[PDB]
């Protein structure tokens, strides 16, 4: 279900793109107009909300790997420390 | 691609043994079993842990990156059909 949105990956360029070309003519209307672009609007627009789940999602979960990572970060040195007075 | 909770709680489990260990009469009087067959486990389990988090901070940015480019055709779209219902506003 995440695909479905990874996939619209390049439709959201490709609408970006032709919309960003538009803002800089003011010929507002064709682009306003044109089926493509309703299209391309009318498949992206509604990702927002899907799009903004998995964004907490994944933000969350890399939060937590680098807490874990820390920890286990500074276990390893403990460790690793009580593993010097190992040497000698 | 993604760590378990049995992966995790033998962190927090490695970290806090470990301390449990930090001052005692011996290094082999750990080095027995438990802490080394943990260790171990919790050593391997680096790199899952790392793969499994670049994956996650690598798709925040796709998907940051998707949602920027969102907002900006939102925001366009905007800006120009505004002016277009204006320009017949002022009619």
């Amino acid at each position: 279900k995440e695909a479905i949105v990874f996939s619209q990956k390049t439709t959201i360029d490709q609408l970006h793109n032709s919309l960003n070309a538009a803002s800089k003519t003011g010929n507002s209307n064709e682009v306003l107009q044109d089926p493509h672009i309703g299209d391309m609007y009318g498949s992206v627009t509604p990702l927002r909300p899907q799009v903004t789940r998995m964004l907490g999602k994944y933000a969350k979960e890399k939060e937590d790997m680098l807490s874990l990572r820390q920890v286990l970060a500074n276990a390893e040195r403990s460790y690793n420390q009580l593993m010097d007075r190992a040497a000698n | 691609v993604d760590l378990s909770d049995e992966e995790k709680d033998s962190i927090y489990m490695f970290a806090s043994l470990v301390e449990k260990m930090k001052s005692r009469p011996l290094n082999e009087i750990l080095e027995d079993s438990k802490l080394q067959n943990l260790a171990q486990r919790v050593f391997a389990s680096k790199a899952r842990l790392n793969y499994a988090l670049n994956d996650k901070a690598q798709k925040y940015n796709t998907l940051i990156e998707m949602n920027g480019k969102i907002s900006e055709i939102m925001n366009i779209y905007d800006r120009l059909l505004e002016q277009q219902l204006q320009s017949i506003n002022l009619s």
